[PDB]
RNA sequence: UAUCUGGUUGAUCCUGCCAGUAGUCAUAUGCUUGUCUCAAAGAUUAAGCCAUGCAUGUCUAAGUAUAAGCAAUUUAUACAGUGAAACUGCGAAUGGCUCAUUAAAUCAGUUAUCGUUUAUUUGAUAGUUCCUUUACUACAUGGUAUAACUGUGGUAAUUCUAGAGCUAAUACAUGCUAAUCUCGACCCUUUGGAAGAGAUGUAUUUAUUAGAAAUGUCUUCGGACUCUUUGAUGAUUCAUAAUAACUUUUCGAAUCGCAUGGCCUUGUGCUGGCGAUGGUUCAUUCAAAUUUCUGCCCUAUCAACUUUCGAUGGUAGGAUAGUGGCCUACCAUGGUUUCAACGGGUAACGGGGAAUAAGGGUUCGAUUCCGGAGAGGGAGCCUGAGAAACGGCUACCACAUCCAAGGAAGGCAGCAGGCGCGCAAAUUACCCAAUCCUAAUUCAGGGAGGUAGUGACAAUAAAUAACGAUACAGGGCCCA
RNA sequence: UUUACUUUGAAAAAAUUAGAGUGUUCAAAGCAGGCGGCUCGAAUAUAUUAGCAUGGAAUAAUAGAAUAGG
């Protein structure tokens, strides 16, 4: 048969999901960033845990080690490119200081809310899922889209969107036709 | 696994013959045509033994 | 199995070919020929996955049986013909000549060459022996038997063969200071100069090689191919000159 | 039926090995060819690959070599006299390699006569016992071929220590 | 065994104890189930049993067409286009499935073949002049022959076949046709001529044999005068060569497509191009077989085992492709073991791997890749380079299909689909058109494979709403 | 002196794992090449034991016509 292809889980159940502390932290995070469920928070926590475990393992190794230098520089480059890690903090120690809230901030939904295209986080999610938002020339319908520093300045209404210069939606033209009739 | 019970021992009688042959040679220490031719229970018996001797007694 | 195998599955194919694991289930099994199965690049892979002139099979077949492809100056029509190291592939219609030489990564590289260089190849002398009627001959790494060789030619030497006539034009002896190419192992594709040949009777001989950067590495003798003297290769080298 | 496989045999420790697999063709054996003296009867055997083997069911003549003189002549076979492995083969006059056999002396005698012209003298001098054999009319020879393989009865006449040894054993 | 709750009395504290409280990830099972990407389908230790259908055939200009086949033509004078059937050649020994059996066996890593076979691919490789009956086919030999086909027939029945008549080969069996090289007297002094002394393939078998102070003279200043004379491996009776015979003994082209060039003394004279298919031997390549060392779960309430009927070794023979107690004959008495031999169990195919763990460790691994074995259970074989083959054959055991009872035909652990219960689960789907494989071959074939369909296997992303205005009421929330 | 032991180098298929790059609309994934010389690009790593080569002073065995005799 055809060769196997790899797949992996992007999240992990927390150790003790019934800690009240975890429940209230998740409540705050979901409310602030309009998250649909806890699987998203678990996904972000899993990614952050992997990153911080890698950074700890790097910080274990002696400074000037080839492996440390190379792969740590790669990690800093990726983190700054995603925008999570600021330009002035390009060190693994600040990587260990990272948080879920920053990755949530870099989500597209939060950015459509912040830039003023939407009046609320949930309105931003609606607009993104609804095919009204475009990064550059590409329409993105995924709230979990992680925007880069360069891509941040290109978020706008899509050319095909009624808000971006296209014709009015079905509701608008239906009401206009009924009014004319 | 050599001598496990099989689902249908009759259907593979030839295989069983080999197993008995292997069992014979393996345990021997403890004991001590041409087809392609042109033309072709105990407790009760002990119980009675005790009875009869008890009578003869 | 009750006989020779005729199928090669993609995961079991040589890694250096760079075959997609999801394109299919089988890979082109090299037919019998001059080179080893694992050390050969079948013409289908060359024409499709490397040169991109053909998109898929029967177009490779059609290219072949129009007689546009010549391997070592002879027309071949077998899709899985096992072209290998130092083989000359000529496409007259497009006016291209290629020599099959591994890059530093260890995979066969698409190296374009001139006609004058395409007129000849090099063969490592695998064997030297007298044939019937007291006729000496040399067997090279590509299975070429050349009768009546020069007496000075010994095993591990390299003979320059003219493709048109299949005769030895010159030869290079295996000695320290010679320019050498690695044709296997983890150092496969690197180029250097010989330093010492460690000899073990009844065992595999080991050779020390020093690159232009002065880095030294050791490799088994079966993995060694003389290509010239230091600073004067007899063939054109890929980009990077077998460094790193 | 005949197989050369080593799995059926006991291990060096004496353990009785179990049947690993069914019998294979590449490890086959064939019935012996008990060659005997008589009118030539040979049949071919198709063997592994495209090769062939010749089976001497019967043979009465063979090429024998006088090594001291460096000559070879074809000669009829009288009979088997001594075989080191089996006396039963001698009794049944079975022909195999190393068998000591009696051969007619006529061609070798006539060649000696033509070359040396004696019934020069120093060269014509030959060991005594073989001359006595010439007088008898039969010579002791050792078969050096394998009749069950090449289908031939070719060998060399005994001499020197060889002849003395086999004479003692006779 | 951490955290959380509760009980331990007349109550409240502080200890201690007890109960409940935890991610598992495997099996079964219940409910629900909109979208995108996607991916899998074992299990009664039952390797238990199967209706039906399919899964291996194959043709280029280039092996064989008077098909009474088709169509053509300048309307045919050996044929020529295309081509059913059959002969011939090749393949069917690949693939796919499963894990029955197997505990130094397989398997992993690592070695050897100076111990042997090898279709196919690739590269080389064979002028033997002559030798009386020449009473002579090589401008090309036979049925020592048949299919397909014509015609007559048997059987209830099958991929059953009998008699008679025909005819082909790259089928079968036979058999041929003035050369080259050593010296070279004599002339001649070179681009030299040659009176004449000489030499002559392979294949098989055995024996034998080989295989290891010229430091000068002259010369034109160059050069000449005499001598050398096998190679390889760490290692050989290696490679190779030579002599003498030997063989129911081979090979050394009686084959085909396209095209019609060059010489002339003008003859259907001589010569000549590009390819295909065959053939000896060697090397190479795809392989195969043995093989060196180390590494296997539980069991000592299995301590001695193997050797009568081969166990260890020696010699010889037989057989093998070949080494070898693989087998035979005779010889000795050997071989393993408390460093666990031998025996027994194993819901034991092994490995790359998977799960967990902080590290050591523990468990799983039929299952996408490598290798091994098998095709209901034993046994034996034809063919072919390659099989102990099973979608090849023969016998026996167990099942089981048809029958006119005389016989005939069987092997789904291949793709679908059933039975095994009276309780249950993917479609008897489409395509050889992407991958590669097979063939005479671009084209034909491929349930290998792919496409789609079908129980939420395992995974990814992600809808079920968003933004406002207006009106009314004073109570809402948290701790204790 | 030799061995054990230890250092490094070859070797240990691919797939899998870790790791580098890449806006598959994100992600699970797949993937190796771009501009007109540009000094651009998976840089790669990973395996207890057995076998091979190699640098070793300690440690543990192993050796001596060692400091012998006249
Ligand atoms: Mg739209
Ligand atoms: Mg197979
Ligand atoms: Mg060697
Ligand atoms: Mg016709
Ligand atoms: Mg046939
Ligand atoms: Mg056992
Ligand atoms: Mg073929
Ligand atoms: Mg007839
Ligand atoms: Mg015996
Ligand atoms: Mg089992
Ligand atoms: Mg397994
Ligand atoms: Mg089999
Ligand atoms: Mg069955
Ligand atoms: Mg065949
Ligand atoms: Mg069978
Ligand atoms: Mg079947
Ligand atoms: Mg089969
Ligand atoms: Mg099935
Ligand atoms: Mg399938
Ligand atoms: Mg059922
Ligand atoms: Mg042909």
């Amino acid at each position: 048969p055809r060769a196997p292809r790899t797949y992996s889980k992007t999240y992990s159940t927390p150790k003790r999901p019934y800690e009240s502390s975890r429940l209230d932290a998740e409540l705050k995070l979901a409310g602030e960033f309009g998250l649909k469920n806890k699987k998203e928070i678990y996904r972000i926590s899993f990614q952050l845990s992997k990153i911080r475990r890698a950074a700890r393992d790097l910080l274990t190794r002696d400074e000037k080690d080839p492996k440390r230098l190379f792969e740590g520089n790669a990690l800093i480059r990726r983190l700054v490119r995603v925008g999570v890690l600021s330009e002035d903090k390009k060190k693994l120690d600040y990587v260990l200081a990272l948080k879920v809230e920053d990755f949530l901030e870099r989500r597209l939904q939060t950015q459509v809310y912040k830039l003023g295209l939407a009046k609320s986080v949930h309105h931003a999610r609606v607009l993104i899922t609804q095919r009204h938002i475009a990064v550059g020339k590409q329409i993105v319908n995924i709230p979990s889209f992680m925007v880069r520093l360069d891509s941040e300045k290109h978020i706008d209404f899509a050319p095909t969107s009624p808000f971006g210069g296209a014709r009015p939606g079905r509701v608008a033209r239906r009401n206009a036709a009924r009014k004319a009739e | 696994g050599t001598y496990r019970k099989r689902f249908n021992e009759k259907a593979r009688s030839g295989h069983m013959a080999k197993l008995k042959e292997l069992k014979r040679i393996r345990n021997k220490q403890f004991t001590r045509p041409n087809a392609n031719a042109e033309i072709l229970s105990r407790l009760k018996k002990k119980r009675l033994d005790k009875f009869i001797e008890h009578q003869l007694k | 199995a009750r006989g020779p195998k005729k199928h090669l599955k993609r995961l079991a194919a040589p890694h250096h070919w760079l075959l997609d694991k999801l394109s299919g289930c089988y890979a082109p099994r090299p037919s019998a020929g001059p080179h080893k199965l694992r050390e050969s690049l079948p013409l289908i892979v060359f024409l499709r996955n490397r040169l991109k002139y053909a998109l898929n099979g029967r177009e490779v077949k059609a290219i072949l049986m129009q007689r546009h492809v010549k391997v070592d100056g002879k027309v071949r029509t077998d899709t899985t013909y096992p072209a290998g190291f130092m083989d000359v592939i000529t496409l007259d219609a497009t006016n291209e000549n290629f020599r099959l030489v591994y890059d530093v990564k260890g995979r066969f590289a698409v190296h374009r060459i001139t006609d004058e260089e395409a007129s000849y190849k090099l063969g490592k002398v695998k064997k030297v022996q007298l044939g019937k009627k007291g006729v000496p001959y040399v067997v090279t790494h590509d299975g070429r038997t050349i009768r009546y060789p020069d007496p000075n030619i010994k095993v591990n030497d390299t003979v320059k063969i003219d493709l048109a006539s299949g005769k030895i034009t010159d030869f290079i002896k295996f000695d320290a200071g010679k320019l050498v190419y690695v044709t296997g192992g983890r150092n496969l594709g690197r180029i250097g100069t010989i330093v010492h040949k460690e000899r073990h009777d009844g065992g595999f001989d080991l050779v020390h090689i020093k690159d232009s950067l002065d880095n030294t590495f050791v490799t088994r003798l079966n993995n060694v191919f003389v290509i010239g003297e230091q600073g004067k290769p007899y063939i054109s080298l890929p980009k990077g000159k077998g460094i790193k | 039926g005949i197989s050369r496989d080593s799995r059926h045999k006991r291990s060096a420790t004496g353990a009785k090995r179990a049947q690993f697999r069914k019998k294979r063709k590449f490890e086959l054996g064939r019935q012996p060819a008990n060659t005997k003296i008589g009118a030539k009867r040979i049949h071919s055997v198709r063997t592994r690959g495209g090769n062939k083997k010749y089976r001497a069911l019967r043979i009465e003549t063979g090429n024998f070599s006088w090594a001291s003189e460096g000559i070879s002549k074809k000669t009829r076979i009288a009979g088997v006299v001594y075989h080191p492995s089996n006396n039963e083969l001698v009794r049944t006059n079975t022909l195999t390699k190393a068998a000591i056999v009696q051969i007619d002396a006529t061609p070798f005698r006539q060649w000696f006569e033509a070359h040396y012209g004696q019934t020069r003298a120093a060269s014509a001098k030959i060991e005594s016992s073989v001359e006595s054999q010439f007088s008898a009319g039969r010579l002791y020879a050792c078969i050096s071929s394998r009749p069950g393989q090449s289908g031939r009865c070719d060998g060399y006449i005994l001499e020197g220590e060889e002849l003395a040894f086999y004479l003692r054993r006779l």
